[PDB]
DNA sequence: ATCGAGGAAGTTCATATAAAAGGCAAACGGAAGCATTCTCAGAATATTCTTTGTGATGATGGAGTTTCACTCACAGAGCTGAACATGCCTTTTGATGGAGCAGTTTCCAAATACACTTTTGGTAGAATCTGCAGGTGGATATTTGAT
DNA sequence: ATCAAATATCCACCTGCAGATTCTACCAAAAGTGTATTTGGAAACTGCTCCATCAAAAGGCATGTTCAGCTCTGTGAGTGAAACTCCATCATCACAAAGAATATTCTGAGAATGCTTCCGTTTGCCTTTTATATGAACTTCCTCGAT
């Protein structure tokens, strides 16, 4: 089987800028 | 005599049981031939993706048999399996060990 | 509210407690899992309110599947189905 | 001594395990009373897999309510909860995830 | 008399881990997970053939049902492992 | 009228087979037979019972007299419930007995087990339900006692509710003019089998 | 006067009526840009009901986000909003009501 | 760094939150609501151009948005 | 050529208001209100006939679908006004 | 020479419901008494949200129901809220809501 | 017929029998 | 520093509980080959609808200065809710017979599709006929705040 | 204080887009009369499975008193946002031609349904065999607290 990139929840209630 | 359609597809989930369930559910009037080979792949890839993470749940907790707690630390510690199963509370489960911010000494 | 009225014999038909079986440290140990570092003295009345209005939005959906197919027994598949239409899908018993 | 440590031994204990937290026989006698206020007269009959099917939804709902209610205490400089912080945690929640 | 997917899932576990076992209640969750994804996909694929004035759930109308019922990064790897299982079934 | 009487009558009638459905209602003596002309029995039973509800909603629909419908139902299905034989001693139509049938548990209701339907061979039919001092009674696990005013034998249905076996004996012996009650070796399915074991040994001593 | 009244007369004017609150041609130039970052290279073509279909949802979701997010301002004794009050109100709805 | 997202103009976001009952807006919601709006339009137009590219057209119609918001969880009663 | 309920809903308004008019966009909302109640109820009554493994949506298996898709006090009238429709449909 | 709907007494078309409820494959066989009983519930709701809106037309003194008056008839009812929970309305507006606490 | 239409619908605050 | 006491891994160990190998009946379903059936891609074509351009245009937003109301840290008065220690009543287990009640099997008729029927009224859509709403002005009626 | 321009209302007008009204004709859908078919009510019975007790059994909860870490209120330095005078440029409406794109009509061929035969594969079922885990003891180790 291949691999994807699986990230730990990567806090998402805080809005992300491109930076 | 190579007549098992699962072995013809190179998959492991069955084909004919999916093709039987796509008519007894009344989802359409005619069911295509190429369709339930494509549904027996996506359910494999959604089964091999959980257990590869749940397989690393037992190894890092030093047990050898996956118990229903180990899925709860397998699904929620993904990004995308959270947003898939947003309405799912797994029985005999547990929650994530959330150390809060203002509990730090 | 309080239908099938209590005073068919006398007042105070709450005979032992009938609601206070959800004990004082049980609501504590629920909130201790969530990260509640300290519980104020009115949540012991509050959670008993919310848990009574969670059962009436399950059992009304759960006894109806039971009363439909003409039975007297609520099954495990009835509660799984009732929570599935509710919005809280359960993966235990299906 | 007086106060060795009260709670931080207990929270990291209870998040580690996966037990049930409300004892079964009171949790049955809460259901059978509420089951008889609907479908009047006939008290019904419960399979023993059904009571362990609410209790893995009730004690998974309230543990998601309190944690998501606790993020309102930290937003107001408190530490302790209040019934302000449960009444407000249902109104923001939006009428389909706990009423 | 009621059939599960339990023997099929147990083969997937041995394909990705040579020794990892599975408890019985854990096999119960792996059933009512994989019917929930099945009832979503084959339920939402019914709505497209009812929308677009057709009558046949084809091999194409599962593919636009995969790209909706899954989030972002898990989509593009599922569909690319999806159509590979159709091409070798065609030119068998 | 009440509201639980609608659910009780709707579930009482559906236990009866379609054969004797007109035998019961002519013998139950509660509704006018001109309404039975209106009730077309030759159609689906779903629409049969609702018209029977709707023709009881325009009347008093009391829980006392609706309980009597279950009593006649038990007289014609005596091959299902398991029966028991008691007998009293230490002391007729038992007229002074019927004066105070209900001398038990005064704080719960005025009458929990009220039943007025007498039967020949001096047979009384009393439907015994049960409840407690702060709970409403339960109308779907009854107890049936058939007592005769000549033989001190009492023909008692098996109680699906436990814990209340000797107090049923106390509520029947003290209310009668007796002092003793026993529990013999007679627990069978039928009543004609309770003829040749009770009426043979007692009436031909 | 220094200030007659600014905020109170403007708010009860706006809840009284039923406008749209974002001008259409910027809202078209926002939508077509996001559409071309998907479906690589090739553009598309929009009917003039679909751009009045998002604007009866986007200005129906942002207005329902702000009224819900404003109740976390009153819970902290403030009056003004902050991005502490929007980044908390996208959380408690729980992953299916604004992400 | 010129245009194409600042068309959601400076007092327009203000007049939005007036309807929700915001007395007084701070100085970062003018940037914050432009962040929410971009992550709202990527969870609609993904589901809306999917129905268009499926039934082989090139035009996103009115029914292509009412469906994709119905599968999202926000059923709209304007146009379907 | 697509049919609506616009002649029907306009007749309902006259039974409870002798003089109230309706704008031509408000009839559009009274389309997607009544299809959304319709596509729920028949799309949810199908699930009971698939559960108990029958194959006839009768006049009974809408009733237990009406008691789910409605809240508390709206339930008791809509079933009681519902059964008033069937009783004078059979006894005709 | 009798319409099916006039046998019930209601107004919504029995046959158009009975025509659609086979064409979607909701079940492989559709009973006779069903699309009468569905034609009542679909009318009792649409005769419920109009009478509130029709009594909202006079109180704001516009004799034609414009799509604002649906929005103020749905959200000003306890029981119609829970039915139309996850549903917005085009040309909607919100309830007049400020509290005093902000004012 | 007529039902009772309840105008505020204050629902989030739990309210006891008093 | 000095050293007592838990606290915590870390190890061993029997031990049921739960699970894996095995087996095979076998009831059931996937499969092949065939016969016949149609839905739907492919191509030609009228034609709805929408992009790209212009010029008026002015309501409306971007920049700036400001003044006051508002957010934030500190400190002190008051009160409230965790630790604690200890009887005891209450939840567990288990084992219990009884059994109400779920599940199965077997009949058959009263309700359902097929279908062509004739009807037909009924809805959708197309020009004509009204009138209700929004805006302007009639600006008079009325409470706002400065001399 | 009254003068004062706003804030608000009503009264009358006045298009002008917008619903409303016939009447269409007829297409499409529905309503009716039988033909022939069948799911599912309805009755009876096996036997799985759960209420209702008794009872050690202790594990866990109820009550009361304390106390230090909270919650609440006020002040004041410091500030970040509404308010307001201007002014341009960017959103809008109208149009019109240009057309890429949509929708309808029409044909046939590779694709799905359908019955049948014959195997393989998937079940429940023990069944034996096998193991991991967990709870216990267990000691040695070893952090942490009182002299």
């Amino acid at each position: 089987k291949s691999r994807r990139i699986s990230r730990r929840p990567s806090d998402w209630w805080v809005v992300k800028s491109e930076e | 005599k190579a007549k098992s359609r699962s072995s013809r597809a190179g998959l492991q989930f069955p084909v004919g049981r999916v093709h039987r369930l796509l008519r007894k559910g009344n989802y359409a009037e005619r069911v295509g031939a190429g369709a339930p080979v494509y549904l027996a792949a996506v359910l494999e890839y959604l089964t091999a993706e959980i257990l590869e993470l749940a397989g690393n749940a037992a190894r890092d907790n030093k047990k050898t048999r996956i118990i229903p707690r180990h899925l709860q630390l397998a699904i929620r510690n993904d990004e995308e399996l959270n947003k898939l199963l947003g309405r799912v509370t797994i029985a005999q489960g547990g929650v994530l060990p959330n150390i809060q911010s203002v509990l730090l000494p | 509210k309080g239908l099938g009225k209590g005073g068919a014999k006398r007042h105070r038909k709450v005979l032992r407690d009938n609601i206070q079986g959800i004990t004082k440290p049980a609501i504590r140990r629920l909130a201790r899992r969530g990260g509640v570092k300290r519980i104020s003295g009115l949540i012991y009345e509050e959670t008993r309110g919310v848990l009574k209005v969670f059962l009436e939005n399950v059992i009304r959906d759960a006894v109806t599947y039971t009363e439909h197919a003409k039975r007297k027994t609520v099954t495990a598949m009835d509660v799984v189905y009732a929570l599935k239409r509710q919005g809280r899908t359960l993966y235990g018993f299906g | 001594s007086r106060r060795r440590q009260g709670w931080l031994k207990e929270i990291r204990k209870l998040q580690k395990s996966t037990h049930l937290l409300i004892r079964k026989l009171p949790f049955s006698r809460l259901a059978r009373e509420i089951c008889v206020k609907f479908t009047r007269g006939v008290d019904f009959n419960w399979q023993a897999q059904a009571l362990l099917a609410l209790q893995e939804a009730a004690e998974a709902f309230l543990v998601h309510l309190f944690e998501d209610a606790y993020l309102l205490t930290l937003h107001a400089g408190r530490v302790t909860l209040f019934p302000k912080d449960v009444q407000l945690a249902r109104r923001i929640r939006g009428l389909e995830e706990g009423l | 008399r009621k059939e599960s997917y339990s023997v099929y899932v147990y083969k997937v576990l041995k394909q990705v881990h040579p020794d990892t076992g599975i408890s019985s209640k854990a096999m119960g969750i792996m059933n009512s997970f994989v019917n929930d994804i099945f009832e979503r996909i084959a339920g939402e694929a019914s709505r497209l053939a009812h929308y677009n004035k057709r009558s046949t759930i084809t091999s194409r109308e599962i593919q636009t049902a995969v790209r909706l019922l899954l989030p972002g990064e898990l989509a593009k790897h599922a569909v690319s492992e999806g159509t590979k299982a159709v091409t070798k079934y065609t030119s068998s | 009228m009440d509201e639980t009487v609608a659910e009780f009558i709707k579930r009482t009638i559906l236990k009866i087979p379609m054969n004797e459905l007109t035998t019961i209602l002519k013998a139950w003596d509660f509704l006018s037979e001109n309404q039975l002309q209106t009730v077309n029995f030759r159609q689906r039973k779903e629409s049969v019972v609702q018209h029977l509800i709707h023709l009881c909603e325009e009347k008093r629909a009391s829980i006392s007299d609706a309980a009597l419908l279950d009593i006649i139902y038990m007289q014609f299905h005596q091959h299902q419930k398991v029966w028991d034989v008691f007998q009293m001693s230490k002391g007729f139509d038992m007229k002074q007995f019927k004066n105070s049938f209900k001398k038990i548990l005064q704080r719960a209701l005025k009458n929990v087990t009220v039943s007025f339907r007498e039967t020949e061979e001096n047979a009384v039919w009393i439907r015994i339900a049960w409840g407690t001092q702060y709970t409403k009674p339960n109308q779907y696990k009854p107890t049936y006692v058939v007592y005769y005013s000549q033989t001190p034998y009492a023909f008692t249905s098996s109680s699906m509710l436990r814990r209340n076996t000797p107090l049923l004996g106390q509520a029947l012996t003290i209310a009668s003019k007796h002092h003793q009650i026993v529990k013999m070796d007679l627990r069978s399915r039928y009543l004609d089998s309770l003829k040749a074991i009770v009426f043979k040994q007692y009436n031909q001593t």
